């Protein structure tokens, strides 16, 4: 969860929730659709929850 | 799209969004009941728009129909992304007109060296965001396979072609998975996957239609 959000090598535009370490909270950022990583989340409070 | 230009207003007009709330994946319109599109676009509800010159405005001439059924092609793997193809059959057949028209499936597979359009609404930018209000679209010829593992040694099967310039500056980006690749009329791949968008010898990497023209047809026929 302090890992930078990963888009992914897919070309989609799907709006995913990271835990943006250096300010405290989720954010939103696009991911391509395969390949997540870990911080990556559905909603922001599945994100605030796990970090 | 990253350095591509505007289409003209409707030059395209089997290219449809898929949308679920935002746009998030394009397509292509095969037939009056039935879009082609990138297996990793999968939800389990999709609204398709056709007709979009303007994603973002009400031109008065777009059709939004419903997805009926999602088929996912049955050996897509999530991880190599061999076989990303899903074909999706509308709730009630469009009106077919000036703005929404078919595309042709592949005769044959084209040969390295052909040109081809490449349109979306993805990113316009290989560093930051800013995407598109109007479909972009990108000529760009297709590379021999040898050039295409060259570049992603290990992850090319014989269901993916590359597309684009080994030099970077232009390439399809997040927003433009599953739509067309058009070349001499035909429709020979589908946007999938890429490292980055534009870079310097990692090309666009699509899935090869013309693997699964028998694969379409019996599914249309079976559904």
């Amino acid at each position: 969860a302090g890992e930078p959000p990963y888009t992914g090598p897919c070309k989609a535009r799907i709006i995913r929730y990271f835990y943006n370490a250096k300010a405290g909270l989720c954010q939103t950022f696009v991911y391509g659709g395969c390949r997540a990583k870990r911080n990556n989340f559905k909603s922001a409070e599945d994100c605030m929850r796990t970090a | 799209i990253v350095g591509g230009y505007t289409c003209q207003e409707n030059s395209v007009p089997y290219q449809v969004s898929l949308n679920s709330g935002y746009h998030f994946c394009g397509g292509s319109l095969i037939n009056d009941q039935w879009v082609v599109s990138a297996a990793h676009c999968y939800k389990s509800r999709i609204q398709v728009r056709l007709g979009e010159h303007n994603i973002n405005v009400l031109e008065g001439n777009e059709q939004f129909v419903n997805a009926a059924k999602i088929i996912k092609h049955p050996n897509f793997d999530r991880k190599t992304l061999n076989n990303d193809i899903m074909l999706i059959k509308l709730s009630s057949p469009v009106k077919l007109n000036a703005r929404v028209a078919t595309v042709a499936l592949p005769s044959s597979c084209a040969p390295a060296g052909t040109q081809c359009l490449i349109s979306g609404w993805g990113n316009t930018l290989s560093s930051g965001v800013n995407e598109p209000d109007l479909l972009q679209c990108l000529d760009a010829p297709l590379l021999p396979q040898a050039d295409c593992e060259a570049s992603y040694p290990g992850k090319i099967t014989d269901n993916m072609v590359c597309v684009g310039f080994l030099e970077g500056g232009k390439g399809s980006c997040q927003g433009d998975s599953g739509g067309p690749v058009v070349c001499n009329g035909e429709l020979q791949g589908i946007v999938s996957w890429g490292y980055g968008c534009a870079l310097p010898d990692n090309p666009d990497v699509y899935t090869k239609v013309c693997n699964y023209v028998d694969w379409i047809q019996d599914t249309i026929a079976a559904n």
